[PDB]
RNA sequence: AAAUUGCCGGGAGGGAAGCGGAUGGGGGCCGGCGAUGCGCCCCGGC
RNA sequence: GGCCGGUACCCGCGCGCCGAAAGGCGUGCCCCUCGGGGCACUGCGCUGCAACGCCCUGCGGGCUCUCCAUCCGACCCGUCUUGAAACACGGACCAAGGAGUCUGACAUGCGUGCGAGUCGACGGGUUCUGAAACCUGGGAUGCGCAAGGAAGCUGACGAGC
RNA sequence: UAGGAGGGCGCGGCGGCCGAUGCAAAACCCGGGGCGCGAGCCCGGGCGGAGCGGCCGUCGGUGCAGAUCUUGGUGGUAGUA
């Protein structure tokens, strides 16, 4: 029948085009994974160089007589530690902007004066500090979800980065981890891509959540100890 | 249609949809328009401005026949002309239309006219209607 | 079907005299259609024996043994009901009968939709005739 | 004549592979992970074999 | 006559949802009616009071309405309404309607045994 | 728990299928579900979302306005998801091709004797599956008489809303609140 | 009253349920009138069933002055000028109306 | 029909009984409550 | 060690051999150069994890049904109420009856018919089961198509951002 | 909670469709087996001895635990004063 032979003609045409498409994407993926290998290589290299360099300048300044002052953290990890009941409405709006809309959410934040004075307002409600490399990488792997089409996607592969990002020159999970950790030009987009991390309740317990950390509690800066905490929120 | 009535869906809900705190008693606002100037005042002076008062002069034994003047705009006149007597015409010859044969008295003037001449014949006309007809080249005959 | 198949469907999908629906209009609802020219006796537009030009019916026959009627509608004779159905009473063996049903249903492109379901109803009908002849020998619960 | 290539493909949520101690998946995420491990292990090799 | 179902039937609750207070009074039937009271500790859902149905107690969609037979039932009144189950007997189960004669049940069950349609009422009324 | 209004689920509501159980219009809905799904033509999406309307979201569009909107664009096919009613206040009309849900037998006679083409949407979906050379027109929505009675209140200043009055006359809402000589002017 | 509505004007304060007029005998009215007409025709066979003749007159009242309709009877002046005597026009099926004036 | 009562059999009772969630022990009850068939293969006829 | 899952894709399998089997087995490049490692060219198809039990009309299996025991929970429902278990009112128990309806005007929302018209509603003709149905009239019946004025009266000259 | 809307269960008819019924209908009873989150529904057993359902459309005097509710019946009280 003319109808069915025509239908199969188009079917064969599309079947040919899918085959050639998949061959092109195989070649593309083959070259793309070498690219990713290079990027991850030189990210590890430069992380290591920065860590050694800080030590080098600190000894150099000591031997020269004075002292070196470390350049403060560009990035904060903020996790909410109070329930959503009996909150002041200003606090409710501030937490809706910081994206901490449910207890034990943890978000990555630039340090700038607007943000840190927005944290000063909800300080009894948050625990925050300066994540280190292991913290950032293992959060983004073990609990990494993407705001793709407003839907949440489990970043279980490099592919989802290619759609959410990539207009921003982020292709891989290590590109994303770097460009967060060393707070980059595209950190706005590479962070609004992420979904507010869902954390476990803190294994080993917690201290009182009512006091500031300085008074013994948990809220506010624990500047580095957000490291010692994420290991138990995760 | 009882099966759609929403009371059948309020079966089993004690109040039948009129509230526990303030109930559904008989006439808590008076029978009808009551309290027009007292407590329904906001209502009558917000949604019905002009209700209360006397305006205008009385007319004993008004007959609606004496106020009867059905109108037609100029724009409707060419519909009154059948196609074959539109074609039986030229540049100088125009169809003569007696609107009273259609039931209209006055010929108002809303709308366009074509260049085609038309000779309307009515019981009343306005300014603008005659101006439009003359400007179309047609004329006017007054009858009754 | 003077009016097309889709319109007859849209006209008879909700109440038709061949439809047996039970258990109410809830999620429990059970729907079968019981017209002869429907194969799975499922009430849907694919199978329907009324909403279609081209339908395949496979019935165990009137009083006679091992004779299966295979009938297909004629697309062009729709408005002549006495002469709408092409029936053939085949008493051959199962394999030959199934070859014939493939010939009449799939290989002429009459209606490849029902290539599998018509052979499934053929299987069930043929064994129904077998057991109507012999009796229960297997219980077929394993 | 104008409709696009039909898309019969069902793409489901594919199971979670432990991205931290499932080496077969750590690689598809971070292909450098193997080399990163290898240099460190081969570094401790010298560090310990020395003494 | 062998079930198509390949998915174990788990039920989130077997005990019935009896009306609250059906126990103390005799005029109150066992059929559930939601307490609409304003101080009704059933409605306020104190722990220790008769649980109300939610949607959360729903059963799985593919394992819904299967008897322990692992067949969905279908009530047939006569042989004509039975012969429409030939190509479903691996997922549907025919039950004879409760008001048929035994003369007609013998016919239904005769026909069902040959068409190989599982029935749960082939020992009813005999 | 989590901080959301209504659990974040959409509280607005739109028609997703017509309430009208007209068989031909369900068939159109099927046809345009297919066209919008496989075709990606925004025009077909609009035709769809406008089949899912009331009749007071689909006002009639008359010949006078239709001719206004197709002076000089007669290689483009008019598409009104609605009704086309004629107009004796028009004299010459272009030979024009238009698709619409209904044609009053006077409008359709008018157009056919103008020498144009009177389509339905099933004919349109053939010669404009993507909406090539098409002119999508709506009718005047706020033209209905009920629309007058909407807005801010009839008796608040700076509002020109029509009041609900059971007859026009002198005795019906003219005295207090309608003139300085009785009370105040609204 | 309440939300913006036309002001109520129901004339339902008397005992209107004592004077509701329902029309369920309407078909029987039609059938009764038809039998009445049939038997009048049978009695007045072969007179015309329309009854006696009537005049073309104009309606009154500016609204209707231009519409002719049937009248009650020809004036004495018509009956005289037609050669149809006063006393005899009702005899031969022509109404007579002594009250009209011809102008 | 129910409330209500009698006999017969059983169950339990240190100033209430009844109800909900666990199973445990008693009973009463379910054979679609739970199977014995599938292919190959050799006759011996059908 | 705990809980869940058990495969139509992720994995995995065959397309060669050795090996009961985990598994090993080749070539060429780069790397240190022991050990040995990195990379490499890639193709077709297939694609519901296993082993052994125990019971099988039984003194079995398990039950959403009944009774009981134990543990934890557990105030009496309806109701006005800011607050009910209330020392607030009604309620001994069962059966049946029992409470937003129907009508006129209007309004918004929606459906349907037609659409500058639409109504056939009071009448007439017909109607062989019919208080039904069907036809008819309207050229002005109602509403709409034109509004402003208190009334005499006048009554929309054609839209741009 | 007040309140609103959507989808359903149930009762009694009407217009159609599918049927059950002295080999036992309706109704009612059960420590019977189920289905549904739920209104409810399906089947078995029994009494019962003549009518009854299910579906689509459509309608209405349609869903009871209360009203010192109406009527009828029956308890404890009590073999007591
Ligand atoms: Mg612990
Ligand atoms: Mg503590
Ligand atoms: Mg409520
Ligand atoms: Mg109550
Ligand atoms: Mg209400
Ligand atoms: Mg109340
Ligand atoms: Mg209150
Ligand atoms: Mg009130
Ligand atoms: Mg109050
Ligand atoms: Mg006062
Ligand atoms: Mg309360
Ligand atoms: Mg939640
Ligand atoms: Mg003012
Ligand atoms: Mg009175
Ligand atoms: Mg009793
Ligand atoms: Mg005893
Ligand atoms: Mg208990
Ligand atoms: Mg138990
Ligand atoms: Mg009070
Ligand atoms: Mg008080
Ligand atoms: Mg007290
Ligand atoms: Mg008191
Ligand atoms: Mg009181
Ligand atoms: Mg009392
Ligand atoms: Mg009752
Ligand atoms: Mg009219
Ligand atoms: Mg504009
Ligand atoms: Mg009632
Ligand atoms: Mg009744
Ligand atoms: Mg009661």
């Amino acid at each position: 029948p003319e109808k069915v032979i025509l239908k199969r003609r188009r079917e064969e045409v599309w079947a040919a085009e899918k085959k050639q498409k998949v061959a092109a994407e195989k070649i593309k993926a083959a070259e793309n994974t070498k690219v990713i290998y290079a990027r991850a290589e030189q990210y590890a290299g430069e992380y290591e160089a920065q860590d050694k360099e800080l030590v080098q300048l600190k000894r150099e300044a000591r031997m020269k007589g004075g002292f070196y002052v470390s350049p403060e953290a560009k990035l904060l990890f903020v996790v909410r530690i109070r329930g959503i009941n009996a909150m002041h409405p200003k606090t409710k709006k501030i937490l809706q902007l910081l994206r901490l809309r449910q207890i034990f959410n943890g978000v990555f934040l630039k340090v700038n004066k607007a943000t840190i004075n927005m944290l000063r307002r909800v300080e009894p409600y948050v625990a925050y500090g300066y994540p280190n490399l292991k913290s950032v990488r293992e959060l983004i792997y073990k609990r990494g979800y993407g705001k793709l089409n407003k839907q949440r996607i489990p970043l279980a592969n490099n592919k989802v980065i290619e759609e959410g990002l990539g207009k921003h020159n982020i292709i891989c999970i290590e590109d994303l981890v770097h460009e967060i950790l060393t707070v980059g030009p595209h950190f706005k987009e590479a962070n609004n891509f992420l979904w507010p991390f869902k954390l476990k309740a803190p294994l080993g317990g917690l201290k009182k959540k009512r006091n500031h950390y300085v008074e013994g509690g948990d809220a506010g800066n624990r500047e580095n100890y957000i490291n010692q905490l994420v290991r138990r929120m995760n | 249609t009882t099966r759609f009535k929403k009371n059948r869906k309020k079966r089993g809900h004690v109040s039948a949809g009129h509230g526990r705190v303030g109930k559904h008693r008989k006439h808590p606002g008076g029978r009808g328009n009551a309290g027009g100037m007292h407590h329904h005042r906001i209502l009558f002076d917000k949604y019905h401005p002009g209700y209360f008062g006397k305006v205008g002069m009385r007319y004993f034994h008004k007959l609606s026949n004496r106020f009867y003047t059905p109108t037609v705009n100029v724009e409707r006149l060419w519909s009154m002309v059948p196609s074959d007597k539109a074609a039986e015409a030229g540049g100088d010859k125009a169809p003569v239309v007696d609107v009273s044969q259609f039931g209209y008295f006055k010929v108002l003037g809303k709308g366009m006219l074509p260049e085609k001449p038309i000779v309307v014949k009515a019981k009343l006309i306005s300014k603008i209607a005659e101006k439009k007809i003359k400007a179309a080249g047609g004329a006017v005959v007054l009858v009754a | 079907t003077t009016v097309p198949g889709s319109l007859v469907w849209e006209l008879v999908k909700k109440n038709n005299c061949f439809l047996i629906k039970q258990f109410g209009n809830s999620n429990a609802k059970v729907q079968f259609s019981k017209e002869p020219n429907n194969l799975y006796n499922v009430h849907s537009y694919k199978f329907s024996g009324l909403a279609n030009s081209k339908t395949v019916a496979v019935q165990p026959s009137a009083g006679e043994d091992k004779a299966v009627v295979l009938s297909t509608t004629k697309t062009k004779k729709q408005n002549t009901p006495a002469k709408l159905q092409h029936k053939t009473l085949m008493r051959k063996e199962f394999r030959k009968m199934a070859k014939s049903v493939k010939n009449q249903v799939c290989d002429n492109y009459y209606r490849p939709d029902l290539t599998k379901p018509a052979l499934a109803r053929l299987s069930a009908v043929y064994r129904s005739l077998q057991v109507s002849k012999s009796g229960i020998k297997k219980k077929n619960r394993q | 004549s104008v409709v696009k290539p039909i898309n019969k493909e069902v793409k489901r949520r594919e199971a979670r592979k432990n991205p931290l101690k499932n080496a077969a998946a750590v690689l598809k995420l971070n292909p450098y992970f193997g080399t990163a491990r290898r240099m460190a292990v081969l570094a401790e090799a010298a560090r310990v074999k020395a003494r | 006559a062998v079930p198509l179902l390949t998915r174990k039937i788990v039920k989130k609750r077997v005990k019935h949802f009896k009306r609250a207070h059906s126990d103390r009074y005799i005029g109150l039937k066992q059929s559930w009616r939601r307490p609409k009271g304003i101080d009704s500790r059933v409605r306020r859902k104190f722990k220790g009071c008769t649980l109300m149905p939610n949607i959360g107690y729903g059963s799985d969609k593919k394992t819904r309405h299967y008897l322990p037979n692992k067949f969905k039932k279908f009530v047939v009144h006569n042989v004509s309404e039975l012969e429409l189950l030939m190509m479903h007997n691996r997922t549907y189960c025919a039950e004879i309607a409760h008001n048929v004669s035994t003369k007609k049940r013998k016919d239904i069950v005769e026909r069902a045994a040959q068409l190989d349609i599982v029935v749960t009422n082939k020992l009813a009324r005999l | 728990g989590i901080d959301l209004v209504a659990g974040g689920r959409n509280k607005r509501t739109k028609r997703t299928a017509p309430k009208s159980d007209d068989v031909y219009l369900k068939l159109l809905v099927k046809l345009y579900r297919f066209l919008v799904r496989r075709t990606k033509s925004q025009f077909n999406a609009v035709i769809l979302k406008r089949l899912f309307m009331s009749k007071t979201n689909r006002p009639p569009l008359s010949m006078r306005r239709l001719v206004r909107f197709m002076e000089g664009k007669e290689d483009k096919i008019a598409v009104i998801v609605g009704t086309i009613t004629d107009d004796q206040r028009v004299y010459e009309i272009p030979a024009m091709k238009v698709a619409a849900l209904r044609f009053t037998e006077t409008a359709r006679a008018r157009i056919v004797n103008a020498g144009g083409e009177c389509l339905t949407f099933d004919q349109l979906a053939l010669r404009a599956p993507l909406g090539q050379n098409t002119l999508l027109l709506r009718g005047p929505k706020n033209a209905r008489e009920a629309v007058r009675h909407f807005g801010k209140a009839p008796g608040v200043p700076h509002s020109h809303t029509k009041p609900y009055v059971r007859s026009k006359g002198r005795k019906f809402e003219k005295a207090r609140g309608r003139r300085n000589s009785r009370g105040f002017k609204v | 009253v309440k939300h913006n509505n036309v002001i109520p004007n129901g004339h339902f304060k008397k005992h209107w349920q004592n004077y509701v007029k329902t029309w369920f005998n309407q078909p029987a009215r039609k059938q009764r009138r038809r039998i009445a007409r049939q038997k009048k025709a049978v009695k007045i066979f072969p007179r015309p069933t329309s009854g006696p003749l009537r005049p073309i007159v104009q309606c009154q009242t500016r609204k209707y002055n231009m519409k002719a309709r049937a009248g009650r009877g020809f004036t004495l002046e018509e009956l005289k000028s037609a050669g149809i005597p006063k006393k005899l026009a009702p005899t031969i099926g022509i109404s007579v109306d002594h009250r009209r004036k011809n102008r």
